[PDB]
């Protein structure tokens, strides 16, 4: 129930890791979803592979 | 953009997919352009050349 704005954390350019699966990075914005889930967490650096 | 049938042009410039580009420089959203595959008579079936 709100509209994500897709361009302001891929044109950030702070994140360390960025990998999309089953879409693109740069049609995020365009494409409509019905639910998302967020997983927010800290994992040591090697560890992120 | 994708090709029209029946094109070939080899070109080398790292594409920009972040908000600046580098200019020709592998960093941060410049990936390279050319991909390569890890052949291997072990390989499954869908990767075996």
């Amino acid at each position: 129930n709100c509209v994500a704005d897709y361009s302001v954390l891929y044109n950030s350019a702070s994140f360390s890791t960025f990998k999309c699966y089953g879409v693109s990075p740069t049609k995020l914005n365009d494409l409509c979803f019905t639910n998302v889930y967020a997983d927010s967490f800290v994992i040591r650096g090697d560890e992120v592979r | 953009s994708n090709l029209k049938p029946f094109e070939r042009d080899i070109s080398t410039e790292i594409y920009q997919a972040g908000s600046t580009p580098c200019n020709g420089v592998e960093g941060f959203n410049c990936y390279f352009p050319l991909q390569s595959y890890g052949f291997q008579p072990t390989n499954g079936v869908g990767y075996q050349p």
